[PDB]
DNA sequence: TTTTTTTTTTTTGAGCGACTGCACTACAACGTTGTAGTGCAGTCGCTCTTTTTT
């Protein structure tokens, strides 16, 4: 390998970054995206500047693309303001002036990049892959428009229940009993193939062959142990074979359990005494019949349908959901990553990849260690070895442990063998060179520490600025590593468990008292911190031993965080007690719900105040009357204005910030109060949100939205954090009480070291259990790896023989099989004796060791302060007055039209029936069909419709008689919209005395009552028309119930006028239509041009009477004047 | 927020039936809840799940044992209840409910043949006791003349132990001489041999005040976890509690393991009426257990045989 | 086409592997008996990760 220049990297063909830990990997990225911006390098370089759009990056997390693009954004901007003014402050930033000639140019290019850094091509694995989809979706064949699914466990559930459906169901009783020995349920087997129907599906090994069923498999098997069966009943009856010592005289007997074991074939499980049958056996205990030959042939091989049911799964169960999500449409994460792989597969989507080599000609791939084999198909089916297109692998093989998600390091194995290029970076610049000398000490004790060949190991250099780090104590400068060994020949795993996490919590607690006196001190040449409850971090890689740290941990009065804390917030205690108060307000009457509510531990009364509650009916009514007013709140104003009333009037946050550790539970409410206002407003009814509540409760699927937050952020707490959730983070003192801790693999789930493929072995081999169980040690290596480079000033390590076999004394330990043994023993076995020796071998400056003391003095001390006095500022008058822009409704024989159905959408239709036809042209019965066709009423109601609107429009409304037909198409105007304003505040009292003075329909009609509204009017005249010089107002209702007959005079309209308060609508007419004809036609005059208002009841208009149906009235002539003063002011 | 434990007024009325006896010592913190103060947490019913059940665990499964186990007392067709439960659905289609129907009915006839192998026929008889001028009416069903005889298909646990010890404390104290015995599956069994009728008052006498204290004040007897503990701590051999610092960390472990299980079993911890009580495990509150199980407990594991 | 009621929970781990006790024959020390090796059965520890993508 070589070191890594940013200024100085050849842009060409594929290069492989190997960037170590705590290496400026997001700094070097930032640099060579500079680089292919400006176009900088010489001969080197590129040979064209790229904009913006044309540079891809390509980061899994998207909380890391984010902050990639902040601080490319960051040194974009420095870059342009370090070329403006022709200087810096960073060496590299120097350099980087220093290489360019032109600055007016690239100032103008840095200055296009800043406003183009919105439109940035920073994106995701998937979203790349969906833009890609979405971009050209004809080569590839996508859909334009697709609903993502974030899970997919319920439909590959589905899907393994309908293969359980179609498989095991019409099976007989003896293969049925195979099935239920391998697997109980769908459930078993979803369970242990669903590492394999996610992401890519892996190649079985000697799989069976397609037209192979249960049932031909079954008598394959069948007739296998029948053959043996014959050849035990033929042979039977004799014994040549020498008596040993090891070999008893009861094997006869055993062989009485041969005979009464050949009855029948039903059964699957040979017994165990054929065992005693083997020649290979029976001569380490002569062998000369092939019978025993016959039945180590047998027991060669495990006799198990298991393989065949597994490889029907894997090839039912995939198409089942493929074919369900082309149904419905969806499409899934994984499932973007192989649509783009099935379009790179065929033969036009090569094509489709030089119009990728059209949109991005360069790709700076970021995280190389977290890549699927998909991923690195399209990446070498893209941007293999065609010119002027560059590939930048920037990854790290010592920090891949996400091989449970779905990567993999033999496809990164693959790619390095691909490449021919490698350059590495030699500086760390996180942590202290006492740090990095104990990583480079650990992990060159023998050569190839990673056990692969394509994964070695280099000295990495400490930083210059950083090299005066030192974490002193109060005796002396305290060592970088000091690996606590516990003391003892073998130890289980609870007892291991449990004194690491006693020993770490008394270093925490020792920490932390001497560190609040002055004494543990972080100091950076002469610069001293000391050290709080924040800087010292637990490194776990279990929930159950993340809970014993943090059990173990605040037994000595020290509060802790759990970073990787991904429990949902519906599963604990606190969504149960809101779900009792939510049925407690929708349904306050049963005292059963109520009474189960208020003893909650949110409400936090005594038994004694619960008594005394059910004792006292006066104290229980206002508790019923207080909850039936939020319930008046909860449907009037949402849940949030509730639970706010409900925790101010209650008071009980003050009372949980009070109580210690109820301050998590009060976060816990409140994300609990968020997330049911979210899921509020998207529903109408109100007990469908308590449903909603009880089904999340009862659903414990883990969303991004619905997991638990952190609780404090000013208060300091010790951070456990899993190994995982610790990638590319820092911390200034790491304790690692688990790290001899290890787990065997069980399944044979293996890379080939040739191919490089995904190897599945359904069958327990003992080759395929050995490369198993090395990669899955190359794991823990890899995250001994991740967790040892993320301590800045010390790292304390906890160090034990630990012992995964059930002996107590076998003379050896099993730390060899862990990832800390295999670099403290050099891959070898010892003891106990020799794990110290190995230990205490090792024994450097910076490298040291002590023994595991058990033993407490004192938990801590809380050196508490005074709180000083604050207050909250309080409004001093009304917010706004009342401002509205309101309208008139705010401020309020078998065929016949009295046989109209009476309604709000037949008035409306009727309305719109008005206003769409044109009165001068005659009505066309086939237009009133189409008007009832796009309606939607009866056919039959036509020919009466029409014949009713032409007597409508035949009869004249006017005091000289003036018909709707003689008004042309310039002189009407249908549905005018005014705005009408006023200043004052509209008072009842002096506004209804006004009407009441001139307005004689106003003698009855107790006067309505509103608010005073100042502000602006909405109004909707529905025609307004003139005729011979005469202005006139028009509008229409049309809901008549009430009336059949021809009752419908002038009185009962003027009733009907003064029931409904259509006389303050009239009025503002007249005055809106007075205040428009002054402002629009110049010498106007109220009484001269005005002629009234026609109100047209269209139920009440018949041939024979021609004054039913219209109501025309003209106002006084004083009103209008006196209103259009008050209204203006 | 001050502690929910107040010592409350409570009188011992007169006659206090033998129900509300076997309803506080199934479990006395939910008896304190929900009589005493009449607090009970009414949890939602379960959704209908969306697949028909292709296994028996949980409450299905032992409501097909007890019906089978019921059926198999009487030496009845299993092959017509077979039939039953198949018709109505509750077992797997095919083959699988079949294999279900006959691991469950191996089971339940290897328990019958324990249980029929000393059965008579016994009738109900009236229980009228007078106890620390406490009257307690009930009935106790199928009292045969070797003594009590009850079955269950469930495991060895210290609530059924104690439901049956009260049961026979209630049969001794009037009349009864006789053993009572309880069988549950894997070859357990509860027995209590016959005891005179001033140790059985005496006892009675003591569950009592165990019933008018957990009124009063929340009766911390756990009996899982404290009978785990108990059996750790006992030594039947003497009739003496070890006080040792090897048995007092093993039971420990036992209450630990106990209070809280493991990810496959539920623990006795996690339960809606320890949670308001107490949200950790606080050893002063382990201890008040420790004692609380100690002086209550103890009968059970010294009488068991 | 009218109308009645009712408050009781229950259950849930088992296969893999070792420790120890009893039986059972093989074989050498002193025909018979003590010691050693192996098989079967009752009893008991242990243990079942990690996570994020529009």
């Amino acid at each position: 390998a070589e070191t890594l220049d940013p200024l100085r990297l050849p842009l060409q063909g594929e290069r492989l970054i190997e960037a170590s830990a705590g290496t400026g990997k997001t700094f070097t990225i930032a640099a060579l995206y500079l680089r292919l911006l400006l176009g900088l390098g010489g001969s080197a370089a590129f040979p064209r500047p790229l904009t913006v759009e044309e540079l891809l990056v390509v980061t899994f997390t998207e909380a890391a693309t984010a902050e990639l693009r902040g601080r490319i954004r960051s040194n974009i901007h420095e870059l342009r303001i370090a070329c403006l003014r022709e200087t810096t402050d960073n060496p590299l930033y120097e350099r980087l002036l220093e290489e360019i000639d032109d600055k007016a140019q690239a100032a103008q290019w840095l200055l296009l990049a800043e406003r183009q850094m919105d439109e940035a091509a920073v994106f995701t694995i998937h979203g790349f892959c969906q833009r890609m989809l979405n971009l050209n979706a004809f080569e590839s064949g996508m859909l334009f428009e697709q609903q993502l699914i974030e899970d997919e466990s319920l439909l590959r559930y589905q899907a393994c229940a309908d293969f359980w459906r179609r498989h095991c169901y019409p099976l007989p009783r003896e293969i049925a009993q195979v099935v239920f020995e391998t697997w109980k349920g769908p459930q078993a087997l979803l369970r242990d193939i669903n590492r394999y129907l996610q992401g890519e599906a892996p190649v079985i090994k000697a799989p069976p062959p397609d037209d192979e069923t249960l049932a031909s498999r079954h008598a394959q098997i069948v007739a296998r142990i029948d053959t043996v069966k014959q050849q035990w009943r033929d042979a039977v009856g004799e014994l040549d074979a020498l008596i040993e010592s090891s070999g008893i005289d009861r094997r006869k007997f055993n062989r009485s359990n041969q005979a009464k074991w050949i009855d029948k074939i039903s059964a699957w499980a040979e017994e165990e005494t054929n065992s005693y049958q083997l020649p290979e056996s029976l001569e380490k205990f002569t062998p000369r019949h092939p019978l025993f030959e016959a039945i180590d042939q047998l027991l060669a091989e495990p006799l198990s349908i298991r393989d065949l049911v597994i490889t029907r799964a894997l090839a039912e169960i995939r198409e089942t959901v493929a074919r369900e999500k082309r149904r419905r449409g969806e499409l899934g994460f994984d499932d973007m990553l192989s649509r783009l792989d099935s379009a790179l597969r065929s033969e036009s989507g090569e094509v489709l990849a030089a119009a990728i080599r059209t949109r991005f000609p360069v790709a700076m791939i970021d995280e190389f260690q977290d890549t699927d084999p998909q991923q690195y198909r399209i990446f070498r089916r893209i941007w293999h070895h065609q010119p002027e297109t560059a590939l930048l692998l920037i990854g790290d093989p010592k920090q891949a442990i996400y091989a449970f998600r779905g990567a993999d390091i033999f496809t990164y194995m693959k790619a390095r063998s691909e490449v021919h290029a490698h350059y590495t970076l030699d500086t760390n610049w996180r942590s202290a060179p006492g740090m990095v000398n104990s990583v480079n000490k650990l992990f060159s004790q023998t050569d190839d520490a990673f056990m692969f060949r394509e994964i070695p190991f280099i000295p990495v250099k400490s930083a210059g600025k950083n090299q005066a780090l030192r974490f002193v104590f109060k005796g002396e400068t305290q060592p970088a590593m000091k690996m606590w060994l516990m003391e003892g020949e073998s130890c289980g795993v609870g007892d291991y468990q449990s004194t690491m996490a006693q020993v770490c919590a008394a270093q925490i607690r020792d920490w932390l008292q001497a560190g609040q006196r002055g004494e543990a001190l972080l100091m950076n040449g002469d610069d001293a911190r000391p050290v709080r409850a924040s800087d010292i971090s637990v490194l776990v890689r279990s929930r159950q031993e993340a809970a014993q740290v943090r059990d173990a941990l605040t037994l000595l009065e020290i509060p802790s965080v759990y970073l990787s804390n991904r429990d949902s917030v519906f599963e604990t205690l606190e969504a149960q007690e809101m779900l009792w108060l939510l049925q407690a307000v929708m349904t306050p009457e049963r005292e059963n719900t109520l009474r189960s509510a208020l003893a909650t531990s949110m409400m936090g009364l005594n038994a004694l105040d619960i008594e005394t509650l059910n004792n006292d009916e006066h104290a229980w009514d206002v508790v019923v009357e207080e909850f039936d007013g939020y319930r008046q709140i909860w449907r009037k104003r949402g849940v949030m204005p509730m639970l706010r009333a409900l925790m101010s009037a209650r008071n009980i946050a003050e009372n949980l910030l009070a109580t210690a550790g109820g301050e998590r539970r009060l976060t816990d409410i409140l994300h609990i109060s968020e997330l049911l206002q979210e899921a509020g407003t998207q529903l109408e009814s109100e007990h469908a949100l308590v449903r909603w509540l009880s089904q999340h409760i009862l659903e414990p699927d883990s969303n991004a939205s619905s997991q638990q937050m952190r609780l404090e952020s000013d208060k300091h707490l010790v951070q456990i954090v899993t190994i995982h959730k610790s990638k590319g983070l820092e911390y200034p003192l790491v304790w690692l009480p688990f790290i001899t801790n290890f787990r065997v693999q069980e399944q044979a789930f293996y890379h080939d070291r040739h191919s490089f493929e995904a190897v599945l072995d359904l069958n327990a081999a003992p080759e395929s259990v050995d490369l198993a169980e090395a990669e899955r040690l190359a794991e823990d290596l890899r995250l001994l790896y991740v967790a040892l480079t993320r301590s800045v000033w010390h790292c304390s390590l906890g160090v034990a023989p630990l012992v995964r076999r059930r002996g107590d004394k076998k003379g050896d330990t099993d730390v060899h099989q862990s990832a800390l043994g295999r670099l403290l023993q050099k891959g070898e076995p010892q003891d106990a004796a020799g794990l110290r020796t190995c230990i205490e071998a090792l024994c450097d400056d910076d490298i040291a060791w002590q023994t595991a003391q058990t033993g407490d003095n004192q938990p801590w001390q809380v050196n508490d302060v005074s709180t000083a006095e604050l207050n909250a500022k309080t409004l001093q008058r009304l917010p706004g007055d009342n401002w509205r822009v309101t309208s008139y409704s705010g401020l309020q024989p078998t065929l016949t039209p009295h046989q109209f159905p009476r309604g709000a959408s037949p008035g409306t239709f009727l309305h719109s029936l008005f206003e769409d036809l044109d009165f001068t042209q005659p009505v066309d019965p086939n237009w009133v069909r189409e008007k009832l066709e796009l309606g939607g009423f009866e056919s039959q109601w036509e020919p009466v419709l029409t014949e009713w609107i032409t007597a409508v429009l035949q009869a004249p409304l006017n005091e000289t008689g003036v018909s709707l037909s003689q008004l042309s198409a310039r002189n009407k105007q249908v549905e005018m919209e005014f705005y009408l304003p006023i200043s004052e505040p509209l008072i009842a009292s002096q506004l209804d005395t006004l009407i009441r003075q001139f307005d004689p329909l106003s003698a009855g009609c107790p006067p309505l009552e509103f608010m005073q509204v100042r502000g602006m009017l909405k109004g909707f005249i529905d025609l307004v028309f003139r005729h011979e010089g005469r202005y006139y107002l028009l509008a229409y209702k049309s809901n008549w119930l009430g009336e059949d007959s021809s009752a419908y005079t002038q009185q009962a309209m003027a009733a009907a006028m003064q029931a409904h308060r259509y006389d303050l609508q009239y009025q503002l007419y007249t005055l809106a239509l007075h205040r428009y004809l002054r402002h629009r036609i110049a010498d106007y005059d109220y009484e001269h041009h005005f002629g009234g208002v026609i109100y047209l009841f269209l139920r009440g208009v018949d041939k024979e009477h021609p004054q039913q149906g219209i109501y025309t009235t003209r106002p006084n002539a004083g009103l209008i004047a006196l209103m259009d003063e008050m209204f203006a002011g | 927020h001050s502690e929910f434990v107040q010592p409350l007024p409570f009188t011992l009325p007169e006659t206090v039936p033998l129900e509300t006896l076997q309803r506080f010592w199934a479990h006395p913190v939910r008896a304190f809840f929900q009589m005493r103060l009449q607090v009970n947490f009414r949890t939602e019913d379960s959704e209908i799940p969306d697949t028909e059940p292709f296994i028996l665990e949980g409450l299905s499964r032992y409501q097909i044992n007890q019906q089978l186990l019921n059926a198999l007392v009487e030496q009845d067709d299993a092959e017509r209840l077979f039939r039953r439960f198949r018709a109505a659905g509750d077992l797997p289609y095919g083959a699988f409910g079949e294999i279900f129907w006959e691991t469950q009915c191996q089971e339940m006839q290897q328990l019958a043949d324990r249980v029929i192998a000393c059965r008579q026929p016994g009738q109900s008889m009236e229980i009228d006791l007078a106890c620390n001028g406490v009257q307690i009416t009930g009935w106790l069903p199928q009292v045969q003349p070797d003594g009590l005889l009850r079955w269950r298909p469930s495991l060895l646990s210290v609530a059924q132990g104690m439901q049956l010890w009260l049961e026979h404390l209630v049969y001794c104290a009037s009349g009864g001489n006789g053993e009572s015995r309880l069988f549950l599956r894997k070859d357990g069994e509860w027995r209590f041999p016959p005891l005179a009728a001033e140790q059985a008052l005496h006892y009675l006498s003591q569950l009592i005040e165990g019933y008018r204290e957990g009124m009063s004040a929340p009766l911390l007897v756990l009996p899982e976890s404290g009978g785990a503990w108990l059996k750790t701590c006992y030594d039947a051999q003497n009739d003496a509690m070890l006080d040792d610092d090897s048995t007092l960390q093993k039971a420990r472990t036992k209450f630990l393991q106990a209070y809280e299980g493991n990810m496959m079993v539920r623990g006795e911890g996690d339960d809606i009426w320890y949670q308001r009580l107490w949200r950790q495990l606080t050893p002063e509150t382990m201890e008040a257990i420790v004692e609380q199980s100690q002086r209550f407990l103890l009968p059970l594991f010294r009488f068991n045989q």
